[PDB]
RNA sequence: AAACUUUCAACAACGGAUCUCUUGGUUCUCGCAUCGAUGAAGAACGCAGCGAAAUGCGAUACGUAAUGUGAAUUGCAGAAUUCCGUGAAUCAUCGAAUCUUUGAACGCACAUUGCGCCCCUUGGUAUUCCAGGGGGCAUGCCUGUUUGAGCGUCAUUU
RNA sequence: GUGGAGGUCAGUGACGAAGCCUAGACCGUAAGGUCGGGUCGAACGGCCUCUAGUGCAGAUCUUGGUGGUAGUAGCAAAUAUUCAAAUGAGAACUUUGAAGACUGAAGUGGGGAAAGGUUCCACGUCAACAGCAGUUGGACGUGGGUUAGUCGAUCCUAAGAGAUGGGGAAGCUCCGUUUCAAAGGCCUGAUUUUAUGCAGGCCACCAUCGAAAGGGAAUCCGGUUAAGAUUCCGGAACCUGG
RNA sequence: UCGAAUUUGGGUAUAGGGGCGAAAGACUAAUCGAACCAUCUAGUAGCUGGUUCCUGCCGAAGUUUCCCUCAGGAUAGCAG
RNA sequence: AUUGGCGAGAGACCGAUAGCGAACAAGUACAGUGAUGGAAAGAUGAAAAGAACUUUGAAAAGAGAGUGAAAAAGUACGUGA
């Protein structure tokens, strides 16, 4: 607040009368009567040069740089090594990049869509998550932060037929249209290596 | 002897109860509420005081008709009564 | 225990006067008894019935004058209704779509015709 | 002060500018709302679409004549040559500027 | 001063009244948080200024 | 995940709606689940908690123990069983609070509001 | 005040601020059916007003206050 | 040598740091437009079976009426238990009322719970005195009504 | 090394997380890190990155807490106390009696004004308070208590204050107190279902506030309470209005 | 000093660059060679004080010129 | 446009000397003639189950006994430098 530590009349005392001269609360009979105020060192005083809204908070970045950064983490998608350092349990998934076949985009419901991310190797990804569910370590977890876990797979689709809303629930996963490709989620702490599984449509589509 | 004697002699009042703010600030000679300005048609109250103002504006006190504005708004100044009579 | 206020509706003014009395004197005499006891929770009954009858000789009374003044100009202020200042200052629906003629034959002339753009 | 090979600065500060410092944190919301009133008048409106015809005309001075730009509204003699008058024009779409 | 006015023993009377310990039972409600009455006013400490 | 605008993932507002809830709020916050013959014989899964109700207790140590509720005391979010108290050094018994959450209603005070209530709930009521 | 009602044949009241003397000896009158002789009137430090009403000679306080109901 | 002084440890103090907590704050975003002479905001006093506060309310005083829900409130006492119901509740909702003394504050006045006047009515022998109940009496300005003033002025009339 | 953020170790944990204590151990030149033991009870780390209200011995620094001084200075003005009994767990200090003293009537007496506000009085009662103490108290807890035609206020005007008419001021408001204003109420006719109808003058005084010591209608005596009295009771008077 | 230029209660009037002063720059609520309250205001300071972890490497100046410059800056030098 | 009012959703914000002065009967207690000035103060335990009873003491209380997972949680109440 702008004038949280200034809601006070306080004036120096000035020197002569053996006390620091800081400013302090006039008037009596209190006990905040006579105490130091509008300083950084005061209790209840102003903080040290006080947080404004006007800090830049958002960042700009060039168009073409975003794009090349999007590419390079679409890129690391397809290298086995770098998912599996990256953290993803895909020691037995058959080949890396994992295309299924376009009928996962028409999926409906959540326990279909579970069963086709297992038949095609995303089980162990799946076990992973929600089984690294922990409590949040410090004051985060009253602020709306209670809860950190794992990354899933990214389902990449072509069309959305309902493979969103049937994946939706499933802790970790995350779905995402070939147009828009977010890099947060391609190079999650910017850490390369996404476990991506695409939807043939999608595949033919980076072209 | 302006210190401690002079205190003893301290026994009128210069200002007394104010009928419309009730704080003790009626100066009885001016006839003046210096809190309150009264009888002065308007309320006395500074920019440069903003505490002052903080202590004796709206909502401070019971707000006995202006609280149910925001429910009669809400239910769009509404007349009659409700209908059904029971279940 | 307690009166109830529909069971009041269907009693005459001077029956509600005569019970009003009687609730009053019932009043007194438990105030009387209450400097006996230790406790008396019985008196807010009492007093709860004597608040619900005033009610209903109110509602009579008030609903009375409204038939007087039915129909017509110049109603009671409190049996007036009590929007809002601005709101009792504000034009009626009838001062505020007030038109010259002027207006009048140029909306009935020009209307906002609507249309579709098809290609 | 003054030190050093450096460029003479300008900065308009010494007023209580911290008064009066806006930023736009509502620029997303903003466009939302903007969207929302869009969606909300073409509804109201529909099937009209949204805005009036607007007339081409030639950009002012110099700088800018060697381009054609939409204008405020065409010009009665434009319209009686469309054959039709301002008032129906104007009801059925059609932005005219009178001057 | 023995001659007071009306809204002087009014003010005195609303303070008489207000002059008395906390309520016991008061310490037994459920969640209740109050010790003690914490606007008790003496005649010997503080002065209530009319 | 949450949906609507109108609703709110606030834990600070859900434990202030939670702690300050009037007692009409009190009453559906104050929830238990139906056993398994009642669930079949009635068609439904929970149902607010009332005073003459039987239920068993399914944890806690008290859990198996069966009685009626005795209060739904709403003040402290809890309902007391008759014959569930705690027994003090002093000879005097003194009831204690339990959940509905971790009871289960065994036989259900009925009439005509608690019929309708399992009706338009979806209840058979047999 | 209990010393009063047969020592003095006076009944005490708590009454309302806003009464004054005459309106005490009606309402003593029309309410309980006695003669009033005098009606002495204070404000309680309370905030109360408390009436001393002095009946006639023909009425017996004591008697007025069994019929009342106290003592 | 003890006592004493000092250092360290254990236990016990003093004190309230640290850690964990959070119905609070702070900032951003979105939506809405609603005080008052029909008496507001604010102030005083009062109201509960047992409350000094806070909260609520106004002599109909932690409230009345209406509507919904549908069995509580709870610290104790009391009551209820026809609770399969026009019906509990310090419930929710709220469109009907009440709303002390005040306050722009309006009969005059106010450091007074001071002093008037008008109408209806009741009682005391009562148009006149006294008292009780009900209803009234501010200022500026607008439109209209009524009654008027001015050799300002027209006509007609002694 | 610290608070928070993205990712990861499917990391640690009620079989004990964090914190705290530990002349117990190990690693690092160091900032520090790690382990054991004790206490404790609910969350918390490693690593890669991101971010800041990120590291204290000082600022006669801020807030809070605590020492030595130190059982030290001080509790030495107002002549002064003593014996016994009672009560009590406990008596230099409470109560009663006895004695010795003092204020010595511009009092250490009896009342009041301002101010205070229940401090008055009773019962219970001693954790805190009383310059020691305390069974006592202006303390604490619970109650009781202030009665008016005659005493005051209320009325009058004082020095003054202050509306209205009117003038000034952007305005909050300022002047002014009878002013350059069309500024009002007395008697009498009165059919008294009921309030008026025309009469004819009557000063021209201009609101109102301003004194609990100025002015001013009228009450005394005896008795009575734990605490009220020119107010209550008894008796005996007086004034005003009708 | 003590019968008046006496002492004093209450009421009343005068308010801050204003008052009031048998005059001391006295007094104007422990405040007076310009009261008190709040705001402008975190007023400005070439001046005093303080400015919080470790190790490693390099390592000064108090001199030049100009400045209402002489307890300060700019400038060149020395340093990284 | 909107540091006010009403109704909502949020945060790489603060976490009881911080954050609004005010997380609590806070613009409160209290100070000043007055304008104004203006604090401090959150945490037993899942549940009061808040220690029945015996004994020493005038009593406070102590010692036992007991409740509780814990009294190294006893309302002088989490941890306790
Ligand atoms: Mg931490
Ligand atoms: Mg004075
Ligand atoms: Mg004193
Ligand atoms: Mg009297
Ligand atoms: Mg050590
Ligand atoms: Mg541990
Ligand atoms: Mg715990
Ligand atoms: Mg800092
Ligand atoms: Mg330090
Ligand atoms: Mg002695
Ligand atoms: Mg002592
Ligand atoms: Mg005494
Ligand atoms: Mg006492
Ligand atoms: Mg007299
Ligand atoms: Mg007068
Ligand atoms: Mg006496
Ligand atoms: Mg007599
Ligand atoms: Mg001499
Ligand atoms: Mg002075
Ligand atoms: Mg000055
Ligand atoms: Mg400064
Ligand atoms: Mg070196
Ligand atoms: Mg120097
Ligand atoms: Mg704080
Ligand atoms: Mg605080
Ligand atoms: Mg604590
Ligand atoms: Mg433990
Ligand atoms: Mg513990
Ligand atoms: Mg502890």
């Amino acid at each position: 607040s702008e004038k949280a530590g200034h809601q006070t009349s306080a004036e120096s005392w000035g020197t002569g009368r053996a006390v620091a001269r800081i400013p302090r609360v006039g008037g009596g009979g209190t006990g905040r009567s006579g105490q130091g105020a509008f300083g950084n060192m005061c209790r209840g005083g102003r903080m040290f040069a006080p947080t404004k809204t006007w800090r830049k908070w958002n960042v700009k970045v060039n168009h073409n740089e975003k794009r090349y950064a999007t590419a390079s983490a679409i890129a690391a998608t397809a290298v086995a090594s770098l998912v599996l350092a990256r953290g993803h349990r895909v020691e037995k998934i058959p080949e890396i990049p994992l295309v299924v076949s376009t009928d996962l985009e028409s999926i409906q419901k959540t326990k279909e869509a579970v069963a086709a991310l297992k038949a095609v190797g995303a089980h162990s990804d799946l076990l992973k998550v929600l089984k690294s569910k922990k409590l949040r370590a410090g004051k985060g977890k009253y602020r709306n932060r209670r809860w950190t876990q794992r990354r899933g797979p990214l389902v990449v689709y072509a069309e959305d037929n309902g493979i969103v809303k049937a994946l939706r629930n499933v802790p970790g996963v995350e779905t995402a249209n070939v147009a828009s490709l977010n890099l947060l989620q391609l190079a999650p702490g910017a850490h390369l290596g996404r476990f991506v599984i695409w939807t043939e449509a999608a595949f033919t589509k980076l072209d | 002897g302006k210190g401690t004697p002079s205190f003893g002699k301290r026994h009128n009042k210069s200002h007394t109860l104010c009928n419309r703010c009730g704080r003790r600030s009626f100066h009885v000679q001016k006839k003046t509420c210096s809190s309150c300005g009264y009888p002065a048609a308007k309320t006395r109250s500074y920019n440069w005081g903003a505490k002052a103002k903080r202590r004796h504006t709206t909502g401070t006190g019971r707000m006995r008709y202006l609280k149910h504005v925001s429910r009669r708004f809400k239910n769009g100044f509404q007349t009659g009564s409700a209908s059904k009579a029971s279940a | 225990a307690g009166v109830k206020a529909y069971e009041l509706r269907t009693k005459s003014k001077e029956q509600l006067a005569s019970q009003l009395v009687d609730l009053k004197k019932e009043l007194a005499e438990l105030k009387v008894q209450k400097l006996s006891r230790p406790s008396l929770p019985k008196i807010k009954t009492v007093r709860k019935s004597i608040a619900c009858v005033l009610t209903v000789i109110n509602e009579q009374q008030r609903e009375a004058v409204r038939q007087l003044y039915k129909g017509k100009k110049y109603q009671p202020k409190d049996l007036r209704a009590k929007k809002t200042r601005a709101l009792r200052r504000a034009l009626t629906k009838f001062e505020a779509s007030q038109v010259t003629e002027k207006q009048r034959k140029k909306q009935i002339a020009f209307p906002q015709r609507k249309y579709a753009i098809k290609a | 002060a003054i030190s050093k090979n450096l460029p003479i600065l300008k900065n308009h500060f010494r007023k209580h500018w911290q008064e009066r410092v806006k930023v736009h944190f509502d620029q997303a919301g903003k466009k939302v709302s903007r969207r929302n009133a869009r969606a909300t008048r073409a509804a109201k409106i529909a099937p009209r679409p949204l805005d009036l015809l607007r007339p081409v005309v030639r950009a002012p001075t110099v700088k800018y004549n060697r381009k054609v730009r939409a204008g405020r509204g065409f010009t009665l003699a434009e319209v009686k040559a469309a054959g039709l008058t301002a008032a129906y024009a104007r009801t059925i779409g059609i932005a005219v500027d009178h001057r | 001063a023995a001659q007071k006015s009306f809204r002087i023993k009014q003010k005195m009377a609303k303070a008489k009244k207000q002059n008395r310990p906390l309520p016991q039972w008061i310490r037994l409600r459920t969640n209740n948080t109050i010790r003690y009455n914490a606007k008790r006013r003496n005649w010997r400490r503080t002065k209530m200024n009319i | 995940a949450k949906q609507s605008l109108d609703v709110s993932s606030d834990r600070r507002k859900a434990r202030k709606a939670y702690f300050t809830a009037p007692s009409s709020q009190r009453r559906v916050l104050l929830s238990a689940p139906l056993s398994k013959e009642l669930r079949a014989q009635y068609g439904i899964k929970a149902l607010p908690i009332r005073r003459d109700d039987e239920v068993l207790v399914v944890r806690g140590s008290k859990k198996g123990q069966e009685g009626k509720i005795s209060s739904v005391y709403r003040l402290k979010f809890a309902v007391q069983v008759d014959k569930v108290t705690k027994e003090k050094v002093n000879g005097a018994s003194v009831p204690i609070n339990l959940h509905p959450s971790k009871l289960v209603i065994t036989k259900l005070h009925l009439d005509k509001d608690r019929k309708a209530l399992i009706q338009r709930k979806g209840g058979k009521l047999e | 005040a209990m010393k009063k009602v047969e020592d003095g044949n006076i009944l005490v009241f708590q009454v309302s601020m806003k009464a004054n003397k005459y309106q005490i000896k009606k309402a003593v009158k029309e309410l309980y059916e006695v003669d009033v002789l005098k009606v002495n009137t204070l404000v309680r430090p309370n905030g109360t007003k408390k009436a001393y009403v002095r009946l006639t000679a023909d009425y017996d306080a004591l008697d007025i206050a069994n019929r009342i109901g106290y003592i």
